[PDB]
């Protein structure tokens, strides 16, 4: 009967995940997008910087 | 100022590189063997250092940890229904993307037709080394099993790796591992120099 | 999510036949090698058969060669095991199992007791 | 006539082949960390020696081939001869060493990696250059390399002749230390390497035949090109020392050019293994 | 009993699948189409770090973006000065079969582990100058695939026994065992706030864990093969997961769903390691293809490729200041790209 106990654990976990205040992916997308734009000006791998600023020149 | 920091770091680097260069002569000199069927076993045969890994601490699943044994000279594979499992494991190793360059030293220890019906039609393939007094049905079985593993080993790899089957006295068995490793290493070099 | 659902099990009179199918979803079935796994009661998991990604080569447990056959219809994401002339010895839960990575030859941990890419299986009795 | 122009173009090709071949080998080894190993130490040295033939020997040999005059001071053919003997000797002894590296790798597979340490590999590759210097720069520039005959002495003393006029002792001592010994060693090695390759093939066949030629072809090329390119020349060196008026000057020289061509061939004999092939495509792409 | 319970589980799974569908509004593949692409970002190797004698499985940058630790199967952890290439430390391992490592953000400790089923934590800062193991966090029942420090006294490890655990380093004990999964756990990424972390596994799923409780807050699926690597998007609301199916997938924790796939018809190689740039705009993923693709995290454009390796690329990560990308490989070199 170990498999019942294992299935039970899965069922309890699924119930806990069913009860999530999920948001529309469009909002999530907009926020990840906004983060990227806000920090776009800082990140050197996106916006390479002068040798005088880049420690690995 | 920072010039002293740089001097000190360079000196530290030199101490480290020199120690790694010493360690390098042990690392490259000591051969690694993976054993299937972590407990490290160290041994030496004719002044050649080897160590073997009995990886008995990793449960049933092998997908990710055998993958870390890519630099192993050889996988020591020990066999003995259960045979099909051994053949399937052998086959998956043999054909594994990361273990496709590693030779296998195979030790065959200990009704076959009910698991391998094709055995019934099997003929000991001429070349055999039965013990005197050994029962021919056992001899037949041993070579059959040996051949099923070789059928897998000769199916692919294009000479990159070879199977070295043996039957099974620890002294003799370790002697065989040494000799098989010797052949494994020579074959790797012969292929590097395009002589095999 | 990876899903494998076996169907078509049941009790089949010895000497008879049963067609066991596996409905696959989530993964791109056509990129994977597939197998069948068998658990006879009281035993661990045995490999039964192996069909290549393209439905080309097929390998079988020697104990079932010529008695069980397999196929796959990639267009339907469905794997099949046709069991003919069944013996009491073939009583088992049959499971559909997928080889871990797409585009490969190796099938590690198929028949592992916790292998993740396996269905629930069906009980086949004889 | 246009034939002179013809030889000039052919000569441009050989210097370019030697230089391009050896530059790719040196650059690939130096640029690709994967190739920076013990075996390729010797290959880089070979390429270096062969590159020297390509840069310091061939374009000068070319003046003799194209118009026929050593239009330089007599010093320069003293140095040119020294450079040529040095780099040819180094090339051949490096080939000897590569054979020895392979010898150990196959002969004693569990010791090779501990026996040939980087310090020893450096000592060995440096030894090749030291051997070469002492059988080239020393006897040529201290002038132990006197011409043996009176006519041979008229030449060399003549700044525009600058032919290969040796004494008799040198031609043998030189040919043996720089060429016949390497043939003996490479032949020793490759006979044993070939035999080990045959043993491995037989051991493989005893299994696979139920489910010699590669080693021979490759060793055939290694000993074949080396022996073919340099042997005609070294046999001729012995002749120039003994019964000098036998081999025509044009044949002696043709053999020497055949021998220099070994430096065009070496980049495609001891290299082109999967790692060199990859490194070259990397550099070329 | 079992059948009734398994049917309940399926009903719950379906309710969740529908709950996710309910939120399947326009996604990044529709939203970011009007955003200028990152273009083709080339990076060059700025530094090559030589010295490992064996394949490098893992690395981790400290917070100063200068000290980099890398682990390899030659028995050493090498701490490199990424700006000068000088080695700072070359720490011996109890066992060479090391799959992971971590660098305490503080630089005080370094962690590693593998087939010993022990996370080994070393004191980097010690009066003797001798780096030694301070603690052997024994207790896993399988190999350690990944470890990451939360603090000097706390580490989260992932292992082959399908669990993750939060360890109290000083007492040498698991305090929280995070159970779940079916297959091996392969990768950790701590959220920036170290309250959350995400753990990838060989179930083709990833779980969001509350590090303070043995609770899975969310299970993310969409993968078809084992997950080898996870990194959080740098705001903690999303993460990218690399897997054997060659598709890196971006997931969002509030959306509870996959947002984007990073794949290409020509890639049949698995992803072995993933990381994000500081802005979260560039997603880097190392492959069995012996290279690393730099994906436009918002558009899934491929942009540039880092391809200085001959062997499998693994051991990928990015500096905290966003200045550089380091990759390791099975060729035993680290390369720092920018
Ligand atoms: C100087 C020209 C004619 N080349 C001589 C030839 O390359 C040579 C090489 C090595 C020797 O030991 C040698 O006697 C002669």
């Amino acid at each position: 009967t170990a498999s019942i106990a294992q299935a039970r654990k899965l069922v309890e976990q699924l119930k806990m995940e069913a009860n999530i205040d999920r948001i529309k992916v469009s909002k999530a997308a907009a926020d990840l997008m906004a983060y990227c734009e806000a920090h776009a000006k800082e990140d050197p791998l996106l916006t390479p910087v002068p040798a005088s600023e880049n420690p690995f020149r | 100022d920072q010039r002293n920091e740089e001097k000190a770091q360079r000196e530290a680097n030199k101490k480290i590189e020199k120690q790694l260069q010493k360690d390098k002569q042990v690392y490259r000199a000591t051969h690694r063997l993976l054993l299937l069927g972590i407990f490290e076993t160290k041994f030496q045969v004719d002044k050649v250092n080897f160590h073997m890994f009995d990886v008995g601490g990793q449960r049933d699943e092998r997908r990710k940890w055998i993958q870390c044994f890519n630099d192993v000279t050889a996988i020591i594979f020990v066999v003995a229904n259960r045979l099909q499992e051994a053949l399937n494991l052998f086959k998956s190793i043999w054909n594994n993307r990361w273990l496709r360059t590693i030779s296998v030293i195979l030790f065959l220890n200990k009704k076959i037709e009910d698991y391998f019906p094709e055995f019934a039609r099997y003929t000991t393939p001429e070349d055999a080394t039965p013990e005197p007094g050994e029962d021919p049905r056992v001899t037949r079985a041993k070579y059959f099993i040996r051949d099923e593993f070789l059928r897998i080993s000769t199916a692919s790899g294009d000479g990159r790796h070879y199977c070295y089957p043996h039957f099974t006295v620890d002294t003799e068995n370790i002697r065989r591992v040494f000799n098989d490793c010797r052949d494994i290493i020579q074959r790797m070099h012969l292929r590097q120099y395009e002589l095999l | 999510q990876v899903q494998l659902q076996e169907s078509g099990g049941g009790l089949v009179q010895p000497g008879g036949s049963l067609r066991l199918s596996c409905a696959a979803s989530g993964f791109t079935f056509s990129n994977y090698k597939m197998n069948w796994v068998r658990q006879a009661p009281g035993k661990g998991l045995e490999w039964v058969s192996d069909i290549s990604q393209s439905g080309a080569s097929i390998s079988y447990t020697g104990s079932v060669k010529g008695r069980f056959t397999i196929s796959r219809d990639n267009a339907k994401n469905t794997l099949y095991l046709q069991m003919n002339s069944l013996k009491p010895e073939d009583t088992a839960v049959y499971y559909c199992a997928r080889c871990p990575a797409p585009f490969t030859r190796d099938c590690f941990d198929v028949t592992s007791t916790t292998y993740a890419y396996r269905g629930q299986g069906t009980q086949v009795t004889v | 006539q246009q034939w002179t122009a013809g030889m000039g173009l052919l000569m441009a090709l050989i210097v370019l082949l030697i230089v391009a071949g050896n530059v790719l080998v040196i650059v690939a080894i130096a640029s690709t960390p994967r190739l920076q190993t013990l075996t390729n130490l010797f290959i880089m040295s070979l390429a270096s020696a062969d590159l020297v033939v390509g840069l310091l020997v061939v374009p000068f040999g070319a003046t003799i081939v194209v118009w026929g005059r050593w239009e330089y001071g007599s010093f320069f053919c003293e140095l040119w001869t020294s450079v040529d003997v040095l780099c040819v000797t180094a090339s051949v002894w490096t080939l000897c060493v590569i054979a020895l590296d392979r010898y150990l790798a196959i002969t004693s597979p569990f010791r090779y990696q501990s026996l040939l340490t980087r310090a020893r590999a450096r000592g060995l590759v440096c030894t090749v250059w030291a051997i070469s210097a002492l059988v080239s720069f020393l006897p040529i520039l201290m002038h132990w390399w006197r011409a043996e005959s009176d006519e041979a002495r008229r030449c060399y003393n003549d700044p525009k002749c600058c032919d290969f006029v040796t004494n008799r002792a040198y031609a043998i001592a030189s040919s043996v230390v720089s060429f016949y010994v390497p043939l003996c060693i490479m032949a020793f090695v490759y006979l044993r390497v070939f035999r080990e390759a045959q043993k491995q093939v037989k051991k493989i066949d005893s299994c696979e035949r139920r489910f010699e030629q590669k080693a021979l072809k490759t060793l055939g090329i290694i000993m074949g090109v080396f022996t073919l390119c340099w042997l005609p020349f070294f046999l001729a060196n012995v002749v120039k020392a003994f019964h000098r008026e036998l081999v025509p000057d044009r044949l002696f020289v043709a053999f020497n050019w055949l021998g220099y061509a070994n430096s065009a061939m070496n980049p495609i004999i001891y290299c082109r293994s999967p790692d060199f092939r990859k490194a070259f495509q990397g550099l070329l792409a | 009993e079992l059948d009734q319970l398994r049917q309940e589980a399926e009903q719950l799974k379906n309710q969740i699948r529908d709950a996710r569908k309910a939120c399947a509004d326009a996604t990044l593949s529709q939203i970011t189409n009007n955003i200028d692409p990152v273009g083709r970002i080339q990076m060059r190797t700025r530094r090559t770090l030589r010295g490992h004698l064996a394949k490098i499985y893992a690395m981790h940058w400290g917070t100063d973006s200068r000290l980099l630790v890398s682990a390899s199967q030659d028995g050493k952890l090498i701490i490199w000065d990424s700006y000068t290439t000088n080695k700072v430390h070359a720490i011996p391992l109890r066992s060479s079969w090391v799959m992971t490592c971590a660098y305490a953000p503080s630089g005080n400790y370094v962690a590693c582990g593998g087939l010993d089923n022990i996370c080994s934590i070393y004191n980097l800062k010690t009066r003797e100058g001798n780096v030694r193991v301070s603690r052997e966090l024994a207790g896993h029942t399988g190999y350690l695939s990944c470890c990451r420090f939360l603090d000097d006294n706390q580490i989260v490890t992932s292992s082959g026994d399908t669990t993750c655990a939060l360890w109290d380093i000083e007492t040498g004990q698991q305090t929280t065992t995070f159970t779940g999964h079916t297959g091996d756990v392969m990768s950790l990424s701590l959220a920036p706030d170290t309250r959350l972390f995400v753990s990838g596994a060989c179930d083709a799923s990833a779980k969001l864990w509350d590090v303070r409780e043995g609770m899975c807050r969310q299970t993310f699926t969409g993968h078809e093969s084992d997950i080898n690597a996870i990194c959080f998007f740098p705001n903690g609301n999303a993460f990218a997961t690399g897997s054997d199916d060659a598709t890196c997938r971006l997931f969002d924790l509030r959306a509870d769903q996959e947002l984007m796939t990073y794949s290409h018809d020509n890639i049949i190689c698995g992803i072995t390691s993933v990381s994000f740039s500081k802005s979260g705009r560039l997603l880097l993923a190392g492959y069995d293809d012996f290279n690393c693709n730099v994906w436009d995290a918002l558009k899934a454009d491929r942009a540039g490729v880092l391809a200085g390796h001959d062997n499998r690329v693994s051991c990928l990560g990015v500096t905290d200041d966003g200045m550089a990308v380091a990759t390791g490989s099975w060729d035993s070199f680290l390369k720092i790209w920018n």
